[PDB]
């Protein structure tokens, strides 16, 4: 069976940079390869058909080429809206031909490091009345994506009781926002005083801690 | 113009059946391949099935062979995916797509919008909405939309009037198997006395609409 | 590649005469040329034909999606009166809306001697 191996699996590139995504066929597939752009949770868009032909509605900065079994998608000058997963796909129109997708290449927009602004939120009285406690830490408008958010409860490091969510890269300025949510039973919440979110990030001279005292 | 409109998605028991519809306009489905392609949480595109309705050529991924049947009604210009013996691993956004050619290659030029199939024994449940109370110059506040199933929920602020500084986070599946997410906004501190902030939450799957006033 | 040369190429793909698509072909060719995008417009037109769509559909889609025509006010065509508007276009004459643009399907504004206006809608 045909394999289409894409490389790299992910890449960061700045606005105006030339981007090169590679797709290797396990054996000869002639020029029978297409390229797609997919925004998260959205319908893929056809960019290139027959290895090198630009589909309608596709800006000129997108181009495709073939050297033997090696297929290349080229973005000549990356734009801030170009973050997406790009897929190659092989297929002939002959009846019962196999369709083979690549595993995708996630393209991230690189920009100047930006430190997060950090906020902490205690659980609401309404949630505590309902019998649970969620503590929320917000990291706003930062780059890069990578951040360490540690929870401390009366200075005791927490593990396995938090979950993170991150926004899609801003379509203008390429920053991220992140939420870390600490989940405690009401009983475990009421047993401690000091709730702290400690953030380590490239843009921070020294970790930033935001804290409150239960009461 | 050419379009593919999908329907039939939603929440189904493990072992259950669900039928997706791909309604075509602007072309005759008889002379194209119609494909189903799905995307599971944290996975890439997986090709599922195809039909060439003129000749009735059907093709299936090994992962769905025996359980899924693809079909077409040319009179309705519609293709169907009959999904039987559904499993957790079939949970995904399902896309249909048109397979076209110029000189013998096979490209997917038109795509449906995608429909979410959730395979689970979990009950539909609406969220509780909790305020994230504001704590120089700029204050952060928000709403925690907790313990809903299935996806999705929508969040607006002040019925869509407030959009500057709004960040609505992707849903996270909690260990419990219920979703949560937060929506936050940064506003002038000076406005906290005077300006009202209300998050408008809609969980269509459970018919749950909540407006939560967020006060300091 | 001049506006007139482009219009004549497009005409070879259009049935009949005095049709809305003929008015559209002439309006788009003139704007495409003036914006220095005649070659890019023709390439885009040929790509849409290659998809099995007819020239009427290709010109309709390009009017809505090609960047040269985005937010461009339709041109004025001077007429004696709305009776001397080519017969096959008379069906498509409408009242001129507040902010008419090519990309919303407003092809041109017919301006009568008596100072009245109608817009050609596709
Ligand atoms: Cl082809």
């Amino acid at each position: 069976d045909i394999q289409m191996t894409q490389s790299p699996s992910s890449l960061s590139a700045s606005v105006g940079d030339r981007v090169t995504i590679t797709c290797r066929a396990s054996q000869s597939v002639s020029s029978a390869v297409a390229w797609y752009q997919q925004k998260p949770g959205k319908a893929p868009k056809l960019l290139i058909y027959s290895a090198s032909s630009l589909y309608s509605g596709v800006p000129s900065r997108f181009s495709g080429s073939r050297s033997g079994t090696d297929f290349t998608l080229t973005i000549s000058s990356l734009q801030p809206e170009d973050f997406a997963t790009y897929y190659c796909q092989q297929g002939y129109y002959y009846a019962y031909s196999l369709i083979t997708f690549g595993q995708g290449t996630k393209v991230e927009i690189k920009r100047t490091v930006a430190a997060p602004s950090v906020f902490i939120f205690p659980p609401s009285d309404s949630q505590l009345k309902s019998g649970t406690a969620s503590v929320v830490c917000l990291l706003n408008n930062f780059y890069p994506r990578e951040a360490k958010v540690q929870w401390k409860v009366d200075n005791a490091l927490q593990s396995g009781n938090s979950q993170e969510s991150v926004t899609e890269q801003d379509s203008k300025d390429s920053t991220y926002s992140l939420s870390s949510t600490l989940t405690l039973s009401k009983a475990d919440y009421e047993k401690h005083k000091v709730y702290a979110c400690e953030v380590t990030h490239q843009g921070l001279s020294s970790p930033v801690t935001k804290s409150f005292n239960r009461g | 113009e050419v379009q593919l409109v999908e329907s039939g998605g939603g929440l189904v028991q493990p072992g259950g059946s669900l039928r997706l519809s791909c309604a075509a306009s602007g072309f005759n489905i008889s002379y194209y391949y119609i494909h189903w392609v799905r995307q599971a949480p944290g996975k890439g595109l997986e090709w599922v099935a195809s039909i060439y309705p003129y000749y009735g050529y059907t093709s299936y991924a090994d992962s769905v062979k025996g359980r899924f049947t693809i079909s077409a009604d040319t009179s309705k210009n519609t293709a169907y995916l009959q999904m039987n013996s559904l499993r957790a691993e079939d949970t995904a956004v399902y896309y249909c797509a048109r397979g076209s050619s110029w000189y013998g290659a096979h490209a997917f030029d038109y795509w449906g919008q995608g429909t979410l199939v959730t395979v689970s024994s979990a009950s539909t449940k609406g969220p509780s909405v909790f305020p994230l109370a504001p704590s120089g110059g700029t204050a952060a506040l928000g709403c925690l939309v907790k313990d809903y199933f299935p996806e999705p929920v929508t969040v607006s602020w002040n019925s869509g009037a407030l959009t500057s500084g709004v960040h609505t986070f992707p849903a996270v599946l909690q260990s419990s198997g219920l979703y949560s997410l937060s929506s936050v906004v940064t506003v002038p501190s000076s406005s906290l006395g005077t300006q009202t902030y209300i998050c408008n939450v809609n969980h269509k799957p459970s018919n749950t609409k909540v407006d939560k006033k967020v006060e300091p | 590649l001049s506006a007139k040369d482009l219009a004549l190429l497009l005409f070879t793909h259009l049935p009949g005469n005095n049709t809305p698509f003929h008015i559209l072909a002439q309006v788009l060719s003139k704007i495409a040329y003036k914006s220095g995008k005649s070659g890019a417009f023709l390439d885009a037109f040929h790509q849409i034909l290659s998809e099995g769509e007819n020239a009427q559909a290709a010109l309709t889609r390009l009017s809505r999606t090609f960047d040269a025509f985005m937010g461009v006010v339709p041109p004025v065509i001077r007429v004696k009166n709305f009776q001397t508007v080519p017969r096959p276009c008379q069906k498509s004459l409408r009242a001129v809306p507040p902010n008419p643009t090519i990309d919303k399907g407003w092809v041109c504004v017919y301006s009568s001697e008596q100072g009245e206006t109608r817009a050609l809608k596709i």
